[PDB]
């Protein structure tokens, strides 16, 4: 809740929109236009990293109560990563959700929105920290020290009998004067079983960054229709249930539709050109059924392809021989959807759909929404965030990170377009370069098995793979890929790693972990699992994203450390 | 029975077996043998941005005897590779058989050669080192630009002559000279000199042993009155150099350099007889060559190194008594 709370919102405040993401801007832009609306100015930042925020936050030591950080939290008991916070008011929003309990505790500095189907981490501060063992807080026989300290009567406190509180059992000795430490260790293992099941083994992501938002600006009465189109972007984002989960999808046809369709502000004159409210429809996550013809985009997408596997000929052959039973024309096959004549391109999906139900492939199609500002073209659901992707365009500038932040948040407006044609641009070229690599590695089998995963590296920097969503997506499209045909059924299920050179960093060979197929709920080890060989022999590791997936090295300080990370 | 190929066509042994397929005629010469083989369907593109297009091309040469069969070698090309035509030497005055476009003389018949009618294929020559010199000039841009342009009538449009070209030639000084240089063996001028090949040729010096060997061959081959056959490895080649498109990667391409510095170290002004930056590349062209004899699309050190090999034996080949330059220097990388 902050139907109270936000009525705290008026003095300073600092509004920052941690490290890239598309539930960052979606979420923020709202919220920009919602705090310059009741006369208050406000502070957005550009994130680069951990370091980023810490000295960013050291930029700012002034006393800005109302400080804000919104998809982060879980990093430190974070009072031991910002000290000088007294009483300072931070609101913590993120669905990066395995979050330590110190940060959730010591309700001074935080917002606990601890709400939740799982009650099971309740003591978990009422032994780490409550508890300790050969410890150092305490009394001792001498009157030098006859002064009684944070007595937690615990753990925390003395063990030479002096614990007044910890009341349970019995006081002298249980078999020993100290078994206090015995059965301190009891708890403190028997249930890191569930610590180290927090933390140590997995993480994921939880709920929407922005959709709370949604409804909280649309409980003072504001029916911005483009704040559902961003929201629905900061959703579709990660409504890849691939990549990482919706779930609600057959939820919020319920949830979304009954905000919007129910509240008819027009339920009769409608017929306009601005703006004219959202709809919602039925369709694909083919890559762009609009602006491109279909032979090449019926191409670049991993699930359309790997399921009928057309980087070799024979799967060109066998789709011939469906656009044959659809009976498209080649030439219409390679002119632009839109530049179809007519029929064919209104009966395309209504074709597909069905007569897709019988030659293997069933998860293409999926519901979302699309509208027109104007006259000129009717925009599609996703085609702007796969254009946005594209704008992280690491360019030896040294601006232009932070400046194609800025400018990726100027363009979701409906004013600026002349943009957004340019990132469908390089996002298609883009695209293709994805399968262009795949065949080169595939067939000259550069599948790297080395054991319980399979495994790539690298060799130069491409632009496209200095930075790693590109490179996560090299992954995930390779991996479908080699696992499809060269396999029997028993090994398609193993994880995926692969190298990303740097040779603009001097030399770091970058990494991403991923994970096997076909387990939605059932996701990453990596939340820690790399971190292994980091204790085993520990080399110049880095873990600086909040996204946790993700590490940087050097560039030859691997194999080692890889071979130890062999298990 | 198409799966003909992939039966067979991914064994080790069949870096060797397209040998035995080229012209079944001759008892030595696995050279001449390997590089026709090679060149007859290797090839690329490669067309960078704008600036040009490199080569779908190579100009093999074998400078041998008057009279060694050599014409013979050319025909089963022909009556196995796709496109051709037949012309011997002694052509035009490589103008061809200008013209100004009217309907007067009913269209003024139109053509400029034979690269212009047979592109990506082949068209013959025959005997060629006793023809006009102004030939010789004439065909000089065609290998390598691949491309033509014209003038001298009612228009100047231009035309596109991708080919390779046959060979066949006629020494001079006799038959053959000793190891003695061989810009002394045959009189062609300068700017012509820039290109050149697969460096190949007939020497002749007396075996008895081989002398039998092969007669007694020759005379079974006068014995037929009434490994692959031609039946097949036409299509293969079709399809290789058809539909697969190989490429290269860095895996030692440092190492050209140093054999380059051994020709300008160790051939000056004794034979290296401007072999410039054309050769070298076709260096490229044979590991192309033998990747795609393999459907490879990739390679390591293999190819190069076989190029290598031909190279190092061709260019001692073409020596003085003092014939083992290369060799002496090689021995380490051989
Ligand atoms: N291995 C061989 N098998 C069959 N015939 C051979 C072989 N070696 C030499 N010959 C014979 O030698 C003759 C060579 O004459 P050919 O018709 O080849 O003219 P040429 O050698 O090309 O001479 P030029 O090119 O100087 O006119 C041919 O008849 C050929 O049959």
């Amino acid at each position: 809740l902050r139907n109270d709370f936000y009525r705290q919102l008026v003095g300073k405040r600092i509004l920052i929109v941690v490290n890239y993401d598309i539930d960052a801007i979606c979420a923020s832009r709202i919220l920009q236009a919602l705090f310059k609306y009741d006369h208050m100015l406000y502070t957005v930042v550009p994130i680069m990293g951990v370091t980023g925020l810490k000295r960013a936050y050291g930029e700012h030591q002034g006393d800005v109560k109302y400080v804000v950080l919104v998809n982060c939290g879980g990093c430190v008991d974070i009072v031991e990563l910002l000290q000088p916070s007294d009483d300072v008011t931070f609101f913590i929003c993120d669905s990066h959700r395995p979050l330590d309990v110190c940060n959730i505790y010591s309700d001074r500095q935080v917002c606990i929105l601890g709400d939740a189907s799982l009650e099971e981490n309740i003591p978990a501060f009422e032994t780490i920290f409550y508890d300790s063992e050969g410890e150092d807080e305490d009394e001792d026989e001498s009157s030098d020290t006859e002064q009684q300290h944070d007595d937690s009567g615990a753990g925390e406190s003395d063990q030479e009998d002096q614990a007044p509180r910890s009341r349970k059992l019995s006081r002298l000795e249980r078999h020993e004067q100290r078994i206090l430490k015995q059965r301190a260790r009891r708890q403190w293992e028997s249930e890191r079983d569930r610590i180290m099941f927090e933390y140590t083994q997995f993480s994921y992501y939880g709920r929407s960054a922005a959709l709370m938002v949604f409804e909280l600006a649309w409980k003072l009465s504001k029916d911005n229709m483009d704040l559902l189109w961003w929201a629905i972007v900061g959703i579709t984002e990660q409504l890849l249930l691939g990549k990482i989960e919706s779930g609600a999808y057959t939820l919020e046809l319920e949830q979304i539709q009954s905000h919007v369709s129910r509240l008819t502000n027009k339920t009769n004159d409608q017929n306009t050109m601005s703006a004219s409210k959202i709809t919602f429809e039925n369709d694909l996550h083919l890559v762009l059924y609009r602006h491109w013809p279909v032979t090449e985009s019926m191409r670049y997408s991993r699930y359309s392809s790997c399921q009928l596997k057309l980087w070799t000929l024979r799967g060109e052959k066998r789709l011939h021989e469906l656009l044959l039973e659809m009976g498209l024309p080649l030439v219409h096959a390679r002119q632009t959807y839109g530049a179809m004549d007519l029929v064919l391109r209104k009966e395309f999906f209504s074709m597909v759909e069905r007569l897709a139900e019988k030659y293997d492939i069933a998860d293409i199609v999926y519901g979302t929404f699309t509208l027109s500002y104007g006259y000129r073209s009717r925009y599609a659901a996703a085609d702007y965030v796969y254009a946005l992707l594209a704008i992280m365009e690491s360019v030896k500038k040294h601006k232009t990170p932070e400046d194609c932040f800025l400018e990726a948040s100027d363009a979701l407006s409906r004013q600026h377009k002349q943009l957004l044609s340019a990132g469908i641009d390089q996002a298609k070229l883009l695209h293709a370069a994805v399968f262009r690599q795949v065949q080169s590695s595939l067939e000259a089998r550069q599948v790297h098995s080395a054991g319980s995963f399979f495994y790539y590296v690298l060799q130069e920097e491409h632009a496209f793979f200095s930075y790693p969503y590109a490179l996560g997506l090299l992954a995930r499209f390779l991996l479908r890929g080699h696992v499809a045909t060269s396999r029997a059924r028993q090994a398609s299920d193993l994880p995926l790693i692969a190298s990303c050179p740097l040779n603009a960093s001097e030399g770091m060979c970058l990494l991403v972990g991923i994970v096997p197929v076909r387990e939605d709920s059932p996701r990453n080890f990596f939340g820690k699992a790399f971190e292994q060989a980091a204790q085993k022999s520990g080399v110049a590791l880095l873990q600086d994203f909040f996204e946790p997936a993700v590490v940087q090295l050097r560039q030859s300080d691997l194999t080692r450390f890889l071979d130890s990370l062999t298990v | 029975d198409i799966a003909t190929i992939q039966k067979l066509s991914k064994d080790p042994r069949i870096v060797e077996r397209v040998v035995a397929s080229m012209a079944p005629s001759i008892y030595g010469h696995d050279y001449i043998k390997r590089a026709l083989a090679l060149a007859l369907f290797g090839g690329e593109s490669k067309n960078p941005g704008e600036k040009h297009k490199v080569r779908g091309d190579i100009n093999l040469l074998i400078c041998g005897d008057p009279g060694t069969a050599k014409s013979q070698f050319l025909k089963y090309t022909e009556k196995v590779a796709p496109r051709a035509v037949f012309t011997t030497g002694q052509g035009a005055s490589a103008v061809g058989l200008y013209v100004r476009r009217n309907p007067v003389s009913r269209e003024w018949t139109l053509e400029a050669g034979a690269l212009v009618l047979a592109d990506q294929g082949v068209c013959l020559i025959d005997e060629f080192d006793k023809m006009n010199d102004q030939d010789r000039t004439s065909i000089h841009e065609a290998m390598e630009q691949q491309s033509i342009s014209i003038s001298k009538a009612g228009i100047v449009t231009s035309l596109q002559a991708r080919c390779t070209v046959i060979a066949a030639a006629n020494p001079i000084g006799g038959r053959y000279d000793p190891s003695m240089t061989f810009s002394e063996n045959v009189n062609l001028s300068e700017p012509i000199l820039s290109r050149f090949d697969v460096l190949c040729v007939v020497k002749d010096e007396f075996d008895p042993m081989q002398d039998q060997q092969l007669a007694k061959f020759v005379v079974h081959s006068h014995m037929k009155h009434h490994e692959i056959p031609q039946d097949l490895l036409r299509q293969y080649i079709v399809y290789a150099k058809e539909n697969i498109r190989p490429k290269l990667t860095n895996i030692d391409e440092d190492k050209i350099a140093k054999m380059y510095a051994q020709l300008r170290q160790e051939s000056f002004a004794t034979g290296s007889l401007p072999i410039t930056v054309r050769h070298i590349e076709s260096v490229i062209r044979m590991s192309e060559a033998h990747a795609r004899m393999h459907l490879r699309e990739n390679v390591m050190e293999a190819d190069v190194s076989m190029a290598i090999r031909m190279m190092l034996e061709s260019f001692i080949e073409a020596q003085k008594f003092s014939v083992m330059k290369k060799m002496r220097s090689t021995f380490q990388k051989y």
